[PDB]
């Protein structure tokens, strides 16, 4: 049983620091090109935020399903009742 | 039965072969069916990549033995809107006078495009229909041809040797091994050419040889990757909960819709490639 | 359970995509279709 | 997976089907095509 | 028995995580150009936010078929099976 | 027998999820220089387009040579064989 | 106990540690756009921190999750309790 | 016998798993530099399409190796026969 | 316990290695960009070095954490005692 | 005897794997930068793609080295001589 | 002792050769812009390279205490010490 | 004695494929600049030739003292005799 | 006895190999934009010879403790004496 909840825990920590650290590369792109972008054209910056904030959607969905995935697998172990 | 006999099933093609007793049977098991050698044949893929191949020939033919000249009517329109669109294609690349290239790409376009489409019928209409017409409860039948390895093999082997043919014909068979021995890495002092030989073989016959296995197997992971989470999807209503089965249906709509997009950029991929690699047979490109 | 609820989530599924098909991707295509035909028979009349 | 002689038929009929496009199809559509081009042109041709 | 659970608790860690990295760094890459050319040439934004869905079509591609994948490796088990 | 299907199940991970985070990664780059070239000029958006589909086929090659094996090595077994 | 209570710090050090690398690289890319977009126009400045604070917010928002876990890890323990 | 075959299915996964990344992220970087030429010399493009399939060669070389000796691990084994 | 130990230090070592390659590499492209942005403007000097001593306190929060994780856990220990 | 065997058989996947990553992406870059030059003067194209090719050899001179030995290493092997 | 002492050396290896692979990116990432602003404005090369020394000291911070923990875990164990 | 051969095989997969991965992407960046300026200059290529083969120097360094101790390793091994 | 010196030999494996990719791709940054450089201000190469030289030195600074303490490693290891 002790190498079944082990291996739960590494595997809930590869899930959430690997979307961790995909999502912050990913803003730190995102943002600074949007930062850039108001930097050059100062009027257009309310439409580059909603621009940017449905890019940032798009950014998070696979990254927000690994959390909740990770999530069930610390409090409710699905591994543990398949022996 | 279990969802892994269901997936099981699915996965197992018709096949005909030499039995232990006579080469005229089919095999009723999976085991059965690996234990017959190289001489086993596919009998649902070929049956399905024939049938959809004289339809499309006699669907084209029906628009060309009466071709109009002036006012097009629905059928020739659309017809001469895919002539169209594949000489446009094949025009902008090849260069040559070759009267081969183009019937070939628009044979292989429509082709390929008709033998993904069928992957968008429920996956288990077909097999059961089958099943109930023969009388059995246990009859393999697969109808997707593009999942099978061999169906995509055979396509791109035989675009291979034509590849291999033109080359051969065009560049004189000198030609050809010089394509494969000199040009890569070249120089002008004889010292070096020669110590370069083999380099410029081993990069020259590994691009060569990668073009069919490429061609073949990007189109088969991606019709087998589709079929597989169609068959996954149906595993959800299979339980035979509410609130499951309703997920399940959208899941199977949102995949259907993706499936088709991707179908069409299969063949049009396969067709692309094969006008790429058979122009590129014709001239030096270095 | 299993068989025969396949069958009819299949069939709801299937029945869904025929419509958005039917609704979404065909009117587009019939319409490019008849406006090539219209453009040939205009210039057959210009000819 | 099961590499078969499945493999040859694939191409046999790969090939018939090609000669059969590029001898049957092809040509006439392409020649109602080009009368068509021409017949336009020449209506070009009144100045 | 365990030794299987165990590593395929990991393997979905591994097909969710690593989908959910190349998916934020592409996504990152995708709108950085998207603001980019919003901000370049702001009359164009309905097109290019079209093809940008269009990129993002084939960009979520194989993404999605891990994550079905690691779903059916948490919910089902085809490795189980084969004792 | 039970290491050969553990380890069966991390091989097919490593494999999914390595593919996709390269396709991922690949289709960002080639996107935004494709909403870059676009936004440049809105006149060559076609041919563009065309392209981008041609170098999408050469670049999804082999993540599909592996989905396959993939799913080859989760229903079928060339390894079980083997003992 | 031993086995589970091992693996814990290494989940603990992989969160932390894929957290700080991510955040650590994207916060560079948006502090180096930045920076471009404060010497291009240097009265644009009060405007550029307060977006690269609003960026900041979700460049960090899934690392703090990630310590938030590893520390509820190292405190307290529900693996342990799984047994 | 099991650990000698287990292992070959990792080394199988990492063949073709590291070599289709490469080829995605080579080729979203040579087709990005492709579209941009298409852009700036439009009459150019057949040129650079054909330098481009040129290079593809080179790239895609060592990739293409890998896949036909993890081909050869999966269907022989240089490594069985040597117990 | 000879294992716990064993592990905490590979912890230890994760956790400030990770955080020192992200805090080098996010300093290095934080540096390069003030560096550019210095010489186009020269007078702005002395904002733009507040400005970019402002993004190195969020560029290195968490790998502070990290390390003060990594000593607590060298000079400490909450694993020994099993929690 | 068996584990030395597994061993070699990963490290074998692991040399030509890497050499196959980093030769993918170098090629990708170097034939980008090919192709942007070609772009910009096709009178220099035949004299870009000798020089292409000089850097072609030293970008693959390591990577042929090290699929040499991956190949001394399946079809010989110096370790299991050393046991 | 052993897999103690065993598993000190790989955490050593660890911690330096992260730190040595994230200097060497970092600054090689920050040395490409000094030359560039050197090279096109050949005047402010006194000015810039002082600030590239005051870079370079952020840069160096967390990857020297990690040489110094390397150290002190090699000529010293604070973990064979713990048993 | 099995171990000790086994854990060398690795040591040397891994001394040569990360010199190899290194090496190909600083040549495909190096090179790149090189075809660059060939491009804007072509009567300085032959001075632009001898710098890169400078530099060039220096990218392989390290890497050629890897594949040495990596084929020291191989033959003569010399952690054998130290056990 | 036997495990201590094969985890060292994976340790020098780690210390070389980390150092010599980091090194490799960080000279071809630096070098990359010094050809830039030379091609763009061919009188300027004398002076950027030697900043490039002086960038190296402190790019080079921790590989060269790596392999230092990798070769000390090997020849003198200080971890065989400890249990
Ligand atoms: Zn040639």
């Amino acid at each position: 049983m002790e190498t079944v909840v082990g291996l739960t825990a590494i595997a809930v920590a590869l899930l959430i620091g690997l979307g961790a650290l995909g999502t912050a590369i990913g803003f730190g792109l995102l943002g600074g090109k949007f930062l850039e972008g108001a930097a050059r054209q100062p009027e257009m910056v309310p439409m580059l935020q909603v621009k940017m904030f449905i890019v940032a959607g798009l950014l998070d969905a696979v990254t927000m399903i690994g959390v909740g995935i990770a999530l069930f697998f610390t409090f409710a172990n699905p591994f543990v009742g398949q022996i | 039965e279990t969802a892994s006999g269901y997936i099981q099933h699915h996965l197992q093609n018709l096949t005909f072969g030499r039995l232990p007793n006579g080469d005229w049977g089919f095999a009723h098991t999976a085991e059965q069916a690996k234990e017959m050698g190289f001489w086993a044949f596919h009998v649902d893929t070929l049956g399905w990549s024939v049938l959809l191949g004289v339809v499309f020939l006699f669907i084209f033919r029906l628009a060309a033995k009466k071709a109009t000249s002036g006012q097009p009517g629905g059928l020739q329109n659309f017809v001469e809107v895919m002539v169209e669109f594949v000489d446009t294609s094949v025009k902008d690349t090849f260069h040559g006078r070759n009267p081969l290239i183009a019937p070939l790409a628009l044979t292989v376009f429509v082709w390929i495009f008709l033998l993904n489409l069928i992957d968008l019928v429920p996956v288990d209409y077909l097999p059961m229909l089958a099943a109930k017409i023969t009388g059995d409860e246990h009859l393999f039948f697969r109808a997707v041809a593009t999942t099978d390895p061999n169906a995509t093999l055979g396509l791109s082997i035989s675009v291979f040797a034509l590849i291999v043919f033109y080359s051969i014909k065009v560049k004189g068979i000198g030609g050809f091994l010089g394509e494969l021995t000199l040009h890569p890495f070249s120089s002008k002092n004889i010292v070096v050419q020669i110590l370069l030989i083999p380099v410029n073989f081993l990069l020259e016959f590994v691009t060569l040889i990668a073009k069919p296995v490429s061609l073949a197997l990007r189109l088969f992971g991606n019709m087998y990757a589709g079929e597989l989470i169609f068959i996954l999807i149906a595993v959800m209503f299979g339980s035979g909960m509410f609130l499951l089965s309703a997920l399940g249906v959208a899941l199977n709509w949102a995949w259907a819709v993706f499936h088709i997009l991707i179908i069409t950029l299969q063949a049009f991929i396969f067709m692309m490639l094969t006008i790429v690699y058979l122009s590129m047979a014709h001239e030096d490109n270095h | 359970m299993n068989i025969n609820a396949t069958l009819i989530g299949q069939s709801v599924a299937f029945f869904i995509f025929v419509l958005f098909c039917m609704k979404f991707v065909w009117p587009p295509v019939i319409a490019a279709l008849q406006e090539r035909q219209k453009k040939i028979a205009d210039g057959l009349d210009a000819a």
